[PDB]
C-alpha cells in the first residue's frame, strides 16, 4: 500500500489529481492486454485497477460482462492473471496496481493464501466487489497482514455509520461510487478516510476536473476504457491509438 | 448489524455489494415486525386457505407399498393453486412487499415455475411484476412465458452472458439496486443473502406444521422419516422446520444425481460440491478447481440450482439431516410407478424424493417404517419431457 501513499504525496505537490483506468486482465487476449496496459501507462495513467475474470460478476454492468467473456474465450485463468501481474510489475516498479476481485476467487484457495500471493507479485490493493464492510473482517485482516490495502466502495445511499467504518477499515484510497458530493468528501476527510477517487461514470475530461475541484484525490474510468477495446476489436493498431489519445486527454484534465 | 443471525453455523451471510445492504436491512426489519403482527398472520393465512387451497391433503398410498412393511404418506403440495409449493411463499413475500409500501415486484426464473408463481401473486395483490429470464430458458419454456404474460407480467429477456439464468439473476439484482425504494425482489428459494433463507423457510413452514398434525391424527405418532427433494431447498426446509426438535424423526434431503455423480453431470453440491461464496451467501456449490461457478445438471429443470440453501448445509454438518442423491433414471421410474399405482402424476422434481423412498422400501421390505414424502408439485408440466424419453427408448 506504500505505493499509493507515495503517489498521492507526489500528486499533491503538483496540485494534480490521479487518473485511474480500469481494464479486465486478458481482454481481448493475453499479449494484447499487456500492450494495452503498457499503453495506458505510457499515455499517463497514475495507477491501474485490474479485474480478474469471474464466471458470475453479479456486481458488473454489461460492458464489463462482455470483457469478462472475451477473456474466458481466450482461455484466461486466475493463475495466468498472476503471471501477467508479475510481468507488469517487473516492467513498471512504482505504479500502484489494484485488483477488482469477487469473493469466491479470493476464498477458493484460502483467503490468507490469496493475499500472500498478491504480496508476492507486487499488487498494492484489492477490492472485493461482493464483500460489504459488515462481512469484511477476514478479508481486511488478511490484507493488512500481507501489506495489501483493502479498498471499499462508498455508495450513494451511504449513511454516517457506513462512512465511519469505511474511513476506519480502508487503506490506499476510497472508492467513491442521496447526498451532496462535496459533502460526502468533506465527511470522509473528517473521519480521516483514505483519499477518495470518483469512480462513477467518469467518461469525459470535464468530469475529471470537476471531480478534483470538488476535493476528490482523483478519478477512475470504470468502463470508458473497456468501450474503446470493444469498438476496435478488429483493429489492434488503432485501438492503442484511441486509448493513448483518450487517456492523455483525461490526464491533462487532472491538472 | 442485524436483528437475526445471518449464519447457520458457518454457512450463510450477506455477501452482496455495499449498495444492496440498505435493501436487505429494510427487508429484515419488515419481516420481524410482520412476524409479530397478528393482522399480518391473519391475512396470510386467509390467502393460503381461501385462494391457495390450504391445508393440502396428507394421502396414504394404497398400492405402491404392497408386499413390504412400509406405510407411505404423501404431503399433497401438488394440489396447491399453481401446482407447486412455490405459491405459499410468493404470497407471503407479496404481502410483505405491500407492508413495506412497495408497489413493484422483481423476480427471475429458469424452469419458469417461480416466474409463474410470482406473476400470480402480483396479479392478485395488485403489484406490478417484471421477470428477468435468460433467452435460452425462454425459448425452452414458451408455455410458462405465455402464462406469465396472461397474468400481466412483463417478461424481460436478457441478451447478456450465457443468455441463461445466472445472467437474468444478475440483471434482477442490478435492477433492484436502483429501484429498491419502490420494488421488492422476490427470490425464489431458501438461498441467497440474509434474510431470504429465513424468510423463505418461514413462509413455507406450514408444510411441516400441517403434516405433523395430520400424521398424528391419522397414525397417532410421528413418522420415522420425512423425505424431500432439494434444488434450492425451500420445499425441503418447509417440510423439515417443524420436525427439527423432534430427534426421532429422520430428515432426508434428495439432490439430483443427474446421469450419475461419477459422470460429473449432476446437481448435488451439498454432498459433492465445495464451499464457496456466491449468490450472496457462503455455501456448498458446484465450482471448478479455480473457483468458477459450474452448471449443475438434472432431467428436472426445477432442481438445476448449482448451490443450496445455507440451513441445509448446517443441518447436514451437525448430523441432524442426511442427504442423498437420485439419478434421472431412478426419478423416471418413480414417476411411472406413482401414475400406475396411485393415479397421481408427480413433478419430476418430486419424483426424486419418491424414488429414494421406494428405494428405502424395496431394499429392506420387512423393515417396519412410516414414511412421508413431500410431493412438491404435479407433473403435468413434465408430460412432454417424459414422453420424448420413453419413445427414445421404445416404450
Ligand atoms: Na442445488
Amino acid at each position: 500500500m506504500e505505493r499509493y501513499e507515495n503517489l498521492f504525496a507526489q500528486l499533491n505537490d503538483r496540485r494534480e489529481g490521479a487518473f485511474v483506468p480500469f481494464v479486465t486482465l486478458g481482454d481481448p487476449g493475453i499479449e494484447q492486454s499487456l500492450k494495452i496496459i503498457d499503453t495506458l501507462i505510457d499515455a499517463g495513467a497514475d495507477a491501474l485497477e485490474l479485474g480478474v475474470p469471474f464466471s458470475d460478476p453479479l456486481a458488473d454492468g454489461p460492458t464489463i460482462q462482455n470483457a469478462n467473456l472475451r477473456a474466458f474465450a481466450a482461455g484466461v485463468t486466475p493463475a495466468q492473471c498472476f503471471e501477467m501481474l508479475a510481468l507488469i510489475r517487473e516492467k513498471h516498479p512504482t505504479i500502484p496496481i489494484g485488483l477488482l476481485m469477487y469473493a469466491n476467487l479470493v476464498f477458493n484457495n484460502g483467503i490468507d493464501a490469496f493475499y500472500a500471493r498478491c504480496e508476492q507479485v507486487g499488487v498494492d490493493s484489492v477490492l472485493v466487489a461482493d464483500v460489504p464492510v459488515e462481512e469484511s473482517a477476514p478479508f481486511r485482516q488478511a490484507a493488512l497482514r500481507h501489506n495489501i490495502a483493502p479498498i471499499f466502495i462508498c455508495p450513494p445511499n451511504a449513511d454516517d455509520d457506513l462512512l465511519r467504518q469505511v474511513a476506519s477499515y480502508g487503506r490506499g484510497y476510497t472508492y467513491l461510487l442521496a447526498l451532496p458530493l462535496h459533502h460526502l468528501i468533506e465527511k470522509l476527510k473528517e473521519y480521516h478516510a483514505a483519499p477518495a477517487l470518483q469512480g462513477f461514470g467518469i467518461s469525459s475530461p470535464e468530469q475529471v476536473s470537476a471531480a478534483v475541484r470538488a476535493g476528490a484525490a482523483g478519478a477512475i474510468s470504470g468502463s470508458a476504457i473497456v468501450k474503446i477495446i470493444e469498438k476496435n476489436l478488429a483493429s489492434p493498431k488503432q485501438m492503442l491509438a484511441e486509448l493513448r489519445s483518450f487517456v492523455s486527454a483525461m490526464k491533462a484534465a487532472s491538472r | 448489524t442485524t436483528l437475526l443471525n445471518p449464519y447457520f453455523g458457518e454457512f450463510g451471510g450477506m455477501y452482496v455489494p455495499q449498495i444492496l445492504m440498505p435493501a436487505l436491512n429494510q427487508l429484515e426489519e419488515a419481516f420481524v415486525s410482520a412476524q409479530k403482527d397478528p393482522e399480518f398472520q391473519a391475512q396470510f393465512a386467509d390467502l393460503l386457505k381461501n385462494y391457495a387451497g390450504r391445508p393440502t391433503a396428507l394421502t396414504k398410498c394404497q398400492n405402491i407399498t404392497a408386499g413390504t412393511r412400509t406405510t407411505l404418506y404423501l404431503k399433497r403440495e401438488d394440489l396447491l393453486h399453481g401446482g407447486a409449493h412455490k405459491t405459499n411463499q410468493v404470497l407471503g413475500q407479496a404481502l410483505l412487499a405491500k407492508r413495506m409500501g412497495k408497489s413493484e415486484i422483481i423476480a427471475e426464473t429458469g424452469a419458469g415455475q417461480h416466474g409463474v408463481a410470482s406473476a400470480l401473486a402480483s396479479a392478485l395483490l395488485g403489484l406490478k411484476c417484471r421477470i428477468y429470464m435468460g433467452a435460452k430458458d425462454v425459448e425452452r419454456q414458451s408455455p410458462n412465458v405465455f402464462r406469465m404474460r396472461l397474468m400481466g407480467a412483463e417478461v424481460i429477456p436478457v441478451h447478456s452472458g450465457s443468455a441463461t439464468l445466472k445472467d437474468a439473476c444478475n440483471e434482477a439484482l442490478r435492477d433492484w439496486s436502483g429501484s429498491y425504494e419502490t420494488a421488492h425482489y422476490m427470490l425464489g428459494t431458501a438461498a441467497g443473502p440474509h434474510p431470504y433463507p429465513t424468510i423463505v423457510r418461514e413462509f413455507q413452514r406450514m408444510i411441516g406444521e400441517e403434516t405433523k398434525a395430520q400424521i398424528l391424527d391419522k397414525e397417532g405418532r410421528l413418522p420415522d422419516a420425512v423425505i424431500a427433494c432439494v434444488g434450492g431447498g425451500s420445499n425441503a426446509i418447509g417440510m423439515f422446520a417443524d420436525f427439527i426438535n423432534d430427534t426421532s424423526v429422520g430428515l432426508i434431503g434428495v439432490e439430483p444425481g443427474g446421469h450419475g455423480i461419477e459422470t460429473g453431470e449432476h446437481g448435488a453440491p451439498l454432498k459433492h460440491g465445495r464451499v464457496g461464496i456466491y449468490f450472496g451467501m457462503k455455501a456448498p456449490m458446484m465450482q471448478t478447481a479455480d473457483g468458477q461457478i459450474e452448471e449443475s445438471y438434472s432431467i428436472s429443470a426445477g432442481l438445476d440450482f448449482p448451490s443450496v440453501g445455507p440451513q441445509h448445509a448446517y443441518l447436514n454438518s451437525i448430523g441432524r439431516a442426511d442427504y442423498v442423491s437420485i439419478t434421472d433414471d431412478e426419478a423416471l421410474e418413480a414417476f411411472k410407478t406413482l401414475c400406475r399405482h396411485e393415479g397421481i402424476i408427480p413433478a419430476l422434481e418430486s419424483s426424486h424424493a419418491l424414488a429414494h423412498a421406494l428405494k428405502m422400501m424395496r431394499e429392506q421390505p420387512e423393515k417396519e417404517q412410516l414414511l412421508v414424502v413431500n410431493l412438491s408439485g404435479r407433473g403435468d408440466k413434465d408430460i412432454f419431457t417424459v414422453h420424448d424419453i420413453l419413445k427414445a427408448r421404445g416404450e
